[PDB]
């Protein structure tokens, strides 16, 4: 109902931390490929559950909740990695015990440019000083505008736009500074949205060359690109 | 299937 | 630079209308539009204040990243009033009827069909264009800091462009949030276009001519 | 080929 509610509502919804260990041995192609897949696979379980408990998410068309999460699921977990990584700079937090240095991507073809863009990305977050409910706003918003219930997802994305909106006048910069703050934030979206292509890409790459494990829903969620 | 189970089923 | 006169800037900048000057032919068109567009979007990009103070690198990179982008937000200004239409230009009006002839453009044509439907329901002002054009060039991924005074220079112009409308605090910081929410969608867009050229180019189907190859290649 | 830098640089 309320843009308070509808931030207390995504707060209560954040999915629980993923547990990773890091393999024993240094990181490998396979062994770091094999870690991050499996991270993927569980956190796109904890995703899909995200998602029902958003205001009115359910209330749309099946097909549609299935389009928004094919879209989007990269780009949603990039933005839960950058959100884990802000409070540990030259990090990327990928869960409590999976914790990695732009180095360790030396370890997987093309994966260095991946993690460049994630701690680049999270760089301007950590300056914008982006804000807990602000970030809360913002995942939702890269799933609802990843695209009656074209009506109905229009109002859902109008009413977490609105709960952000009101979140940054509860800081009480002038208006002026608001719509500049506002814009920042936003402005990030397309660069979230480079790392996940270049995300995909590189996933539909390493699949092809053997390199890839057997995950039901990962593999599912990559084949719809 | 599994998306669309997760989402119903689930 | 008051807001008001950059935004005079950007009036100032715009491209001229460009014509092809009369399957194969429709792809054969969209190239050539392609390359005369880039000539225009160079000296388009030299007249946003404080561009040509930037590091040649860095001019260079904008312009290699953004152009895709660059072309499409202008193709969707043009059809805004068009339904239906994509009017690359007066001598190249295309449905997506005419999308199916050419495997992979069906979908490129809905996306941007799609795109320049949610500008017109937002009724996109020009003014509003012209600042979301320049803030694609600016926010695609020392020079540094001229770059980020230069792209906060442009956001504080459109949400003036906004504040002019005279409609509610809320309803500008809705109204900016909606514009900016659709930059993804012109990305996206960029993204498809951009793999069906590299494809197209690939297979020696269309002349990939000098300007166009050389922004295709950096890609 | 450089026309993206020959026309950067000149009018
Ligand atoms: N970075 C990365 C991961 C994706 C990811 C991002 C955020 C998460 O919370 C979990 C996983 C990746 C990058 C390339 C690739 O080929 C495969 C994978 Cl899994
Ligand atoms: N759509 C399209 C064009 C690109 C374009 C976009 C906006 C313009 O104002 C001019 C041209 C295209 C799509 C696929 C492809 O293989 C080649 C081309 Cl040129």
């Amino acid at each position: 109902l309320s843009p308070e509610q509808l931030v207390l509502t995504l707060l209560e919804a954040e999915p629980p931390h993923v547990l990773i260990s890091r393999p024993s041995a240094p990181f490998t192609e396979a062994s770091m490929m094999m870690s991050l897949t499996k991270l993927a696979d569980k956190e796109l379980v904890h995703m899909i559950s995200w998602a029902k408990k958003i205001p009115g998410f359910v209330e749309l068309s099946l097909f549609d909740q299935v389009r928004l999460l094919e879209s989007s699921w990269m780009e949603v977990l990039m933005m839960g990695l950058m959100w884990r990584s802000i409070d540990h700079p030259g990090k990327l937090i990928f869960a409590p015990d999976l914790v990695l240095d732009r180095d360790e991507g030396k370890s997987v073809e093309g994966i260095l440019e991946i993690f460049d863009m994630l701690l680049a990305t999270t760089s301007r977050f950590r300056e914008l000083k982006l804000q807990h409910k602000e970030y809360l706003c913002v995942k939702a918003m890269i799933l609802l505008n990843s695209s009656d219930s074209s009506r109905k997802l229009a109002h859902l994305l109008n009413a977490v736009t609105d709960a952000l909106v009101w979140v940054i006048a509860k800081s009480g910069i002038s208006s002026q500074q608001q719509s500049m703050r506002l814009a920042n934030l936003l402005m990030l979206l397309s660069h979230v949205r480079h790392a996940s292509n270049k995300g995909m890409e590189h996933l539909l790459n390493m699949k092809s060359k053997n390199v890839v494990p057997v995950y039901d829903l990962l593999l599912e969620m990559l084949n719809a690109h | 299937h599994k998306l669309v189970q997760l989402l119903t089923t689930t």
